[PDB]
C-alpha cells in the first residue's frame, strides 16, 4: 500500500487506542509503532489511497479524548521513494 | 445499589461501550513520634497508618485505663541551663597598662577576687 | 608570580569554613623542591606546570579579596619544560 | 480472553500500583509494563471483556493519588490482530 | 519478607539515598532501581510490612532535600503474584 | 552534492512529513533520521546548496503546522571532514 | 575507600565539569557517569570519606554555573552493602 | 593535545553546526557526539588549549540562533586522566 | 488504475504546477497534457481511485494561484472506452 | 540542470526580454518558448536552482512593463521525472 498514514500521540494508549481504530476502520497495514522520545509515540500505516485516508481520520477520532491525546494525524498518499528508507516495514 | 469493581473510576476510564511535596514541612508539622514512627511523609499503599473509622490501640484505648490526677505543684527548675539568665553584676573592667595582653573584647576572664583577666 | 609543578592533592577536612569548597593542591618549583599548598583556581593535574600567585592576589584570584589564600593557582601554561 | 486493558502512568509507582490493584481485583493476567519515554509508563492486561472492565477501574482507583498520577485508563475488547504484534505478551 | 516499598524520584542522587536511607533503616532487601525515563528513578525494597513501612518513611525523609526530590513513597504490603513479572529481583 | 540541510522536529510526524517534502521540492538524497531525545528528531538532507537551500525552505513549510512542529531548519554548505563522522552516511 | 560522592547535573558538560573538579580535588576513583533520563546526569566517585567530601565540594562550585546546572550534590560515607549492586564500579 | 572543550545544545542541529563552526575554526578533533536525554545533545572536541578556545568560542557564537540553542560552551585545558573514562575517543 | 485526473488552467505555468503537484501528491501517472486553444490547458494523470482525489486535490490547491490559475478540476473514477480514444496515452 | 524557472507572458515581446534578463542574469539554458494560445507565451528555463532563482527573478522584474506583461514567474527545483516527458529539451 503506497500510502501512508501517521498518527502521533502523547503516551502509549492513545497509540494503540489509534492503531486499533485505524486498522478496524480500513485495510491498512500497520508498520509500525515508535517510541519517539519523550513521550511521544507514533503509529504507522500502510495501504491504498484511500484506504488511508479513511483509516487516519478514524485513529484520530478514537485516540483524541484517550489519555494525553492527540498530537498528529497525518497522510502522505505517496512518500518519495528517500523517505522509504526511514519508513518502519513491520512493527517490531 | 450494585457495588463492586463497576462503580470504580467512574469518569476515568476510557475505551468502554459507554464512552465509545510528599513531605509535610518541616517547620509546619511537629511528629508525635519521631524517627520510622513518623508521619510528615505522606505513604501511599498499605502503609500501618489507621483511618477514621478505626477504633483500638492507642488513644482512649491506651489513656482510659489506669487512673491518674495531675498536681499543680511548685515548680521552677534549678539548672544550668534555666540560670543562662541569671541576674549578674557588673562586670569587671581593667584597668591596667603595659603590655599585658590586655584584650576587652573576647569572652570573660576572671582572677583571683573578681577582677578581668 | 612563580612557577610550579603540581604534584598531588592535598586534603584538609577540618579547615577552616572561609576556604568554602576550593580544591588544594601541592605544588613545588621542582620535583624535591619545598613543598607549597596552593588554591586551585583552574583546574589541574598532577604534573602541571603552573603559575601561581602570592599575597593578596592570591585571594581575589580564589574568590575574594577576603579569601584564606596566599597562593592561588591561576593558570597553566600551554608549554613549559622544567 | 482477549480484551486489553491498559492502565498508562505518570512514574513507575503509580503504574505498579495499578497492575497489583487490577490483578487483585479480576481476573486478568498481566502481559507488560511498557517504558514509553518521558516518564509514562504503560501497565497492559488481558482478559475477558467484564474482568478487564473490573480491572481496569480498580487499577484506576488505585493509583490515581500515587505519586504524579493517573494518565489513561482505557479499554479495548478486542484488538485487531495488527495491534497484537505492537502488544506485548508476557512482560520480560 | 514480600510486601514491596517503593521510592520513586526525581534524578538518580535522590533515588540512592532513599534507597540507603531505607537499606539502613530496617530489614530490607533493595531488589531494584529503574530509570523509568523523563528523569524518574524508582528505587524497589523488599521485606516485611512493619520493615517496609520502616524503610520508606526513612526513604523518603532523607531523599527530599536531596536533587530534585521525591515524586512518591509507596507500599503494597502483599503483592499479587502477577505483579512479580514486572517487579526487578535483584538489582542490576 | 555534500551540502548538508538539516531539519529538526519535535515528534517524528513533522519529520517524516520534512523528509518527503524535501525530497520532492529539491535534488536532495536524504540521508538521516535521527531520534535525539525528548521527543526531537532531525532530518538530515545531502546535495548542491541550492538545493538543499530550497530543500529545507520547502521542509520548513511543509511541518511548521504538522504536530508540534518545527525546531531548526538549517543549511551547512561544506561540512568539515570532522564532522562528517557524526553525520548519518544512509537512512536506517 | 567506600565513601560515595555523586554529582547530578542537568545536562552533561556540567557534569563532565564536576567529575574532573573531583578528581582534580582529592583523591577519589570517578565509576561512573550515568545517563538518567531527561537530561539529568549524574557522576559518581569512591573514595575516602575526607577526599570524597572534598571531591563533592569541589565538583559543586565548579558546575554550578556551568550550562543548565547543578542538580545534586551528595555524599555517602558509608554506604549500605545493599546499595552496592546499584552502583557502578567502573565508569562505561 | 589534551584539552577539552565542549558544547551543549537544544536539539542536535545547533549541535552539528558547533561541531562543525568549532572543527573549521581551530585545529580540533571531534571526539564525539552524546546524545543526553531531553533533548540535550553534546559535541566534544579535544585539542591544544588555544585550539580548544578558539574552537568553543566559535562553535558557540555559530550555534546560539540555531534551534533551541546552546545550553552550555565550556572548557577545560587539561583533562584529569580519571575523566577520560568517561570520554568519547572517537566520534561514533 | 483506470481513474482520470484531469486539470484545467489558464496559461501553461499552472498546468505544468498542477502536473508536477499530482504526481508528487499521489500514485498517479502523467499521460497528458494538452494544449486547448485560448490559452486553456489540460493535464491528465491517470491512477487508482483514492490516489486521483489526493492527485487533484493537490494539483488544484497548487495550480490555483499561479498565472492565470484554474479553470477545471475533475474526477472520472471509471472511464469508458470510447473516451479512451480521445485521451493522450503517454504524455508528449 | 534539474531546476526549473518559467515565466508566462501575455505576448511574445514581455518573453523574450524576460529570456534575455534570465540568461544574462545567470547560468541557465533557455528549453523552450511556447505558443499556448491566447497570447500566452512560456518561457522555460533549466540549471542550478540558484541559478535558476536569480534568472526567473531577473526575468520577471524585467518583463513586468514590458507589452501586456507578466502572468507567472514560477519556479520547481526539482520536477517529478514524469513532467519532464511534457517539458520542452531545446526551443523550437
Amino acid at each position: 500500500g503506497i500510502a501512508l498514514g501517521m498518527i502521533e500521540t502523547r503516551g502509549l494508549v492513545p497509540a494503540i487506542e489509534a492503531a486499533d481504530a485505524m486498522t478496524k476502520a480500513a485495510e491498512v497495514r500497520l508498520v509500525g509503532r515508535q517510541f519517539v522520545g519523550g513521550g511521544y509515540v507514533t503509529v504507522l500505516v500502510r495501504g491504498e489511497t484511500g484506504a488511508v485516508n479513511a483509516a487516519v481520520r478514524a485513529g484520530a477520532d478514537a485516540c483524541e479524548r484517550v489519555g494525553d491525546g492527540l498530537v498528529a494525524a497525518h497522510i502522505i498518499a505517496r512518500v518519495h521513494s528517500e523517505v522509504e528508507n526511514i519508513l518502519p516495514k513491520a512493527p517490531q | 445499589r450494585i457495588t463492586g469493581p463497576g462503580m470504580l473510576a467512574t469518569g476515568l476510564i476510557t475505551g468502554t461501550p459507554e464512552f465509545r511535596l510528599v513531605c509535610a514541612p518541616r517547620s509546619d508539622q511537629m511528629d508525635r513520634v519521631s524517627g520510622e514512627g513518623k508521619e510528615r511523609c505522606h505513604i501511599t499503599g498499605d502503609d500501618w497508618s489507621v483511618n477514621k473509622h478505626i477504633t483500638g490501640t492507642a488513644g482512649q484505648w491506651a489513656s482510659g485505663r489506669n487512673p491518674s490526677m495531675r498536681g499543680n505543684a511548685r515548680v521552677v527548675e534549678t539548672s544550668a541551663f534555666a540560670n543562662r539568665n541569671v541576674p549578674k553584676p557588673e562586670k569587671p573592667g581593667s584597668k591596667i597598662t603595659g603590655s599585658s595582653g590586655n584584650d576587652t573584647q573576647g569572652s570573660l576572664i576572671t582572677y583571683s577576687g573578681g577582677a578581668r583577666g | 608570580m612563580k612557577i610550579m609543578q603540581v604534584e598531588k592533592t592535598l586534603v584538609s577536612t577540618n579547615r577552616i569554613a572561609d576556604m568554602g569548597h576550593k580544591p588544594l593542591l601541592v605544588v613545588w618549583e621542582k620535583p624535591g623542591a619545598p613543598r607549597q599548598v596552593a588554591v586551585d583556581a583552574i583546574g589541574c593535574i598532577p604534573g602541571d606546570w603552573v603559575l601561581c600567585v602570592g599575597s593578596s592576589a592570591a585571594r581575589e584570584a580564589a574568590g575574594s579579596k577576603s579569601y584564606p589564600s596566599d597562593l592561588t593557582i591561576i593558570g597553566i601554561i600551554d608549554q613549559w619544560n622544567g
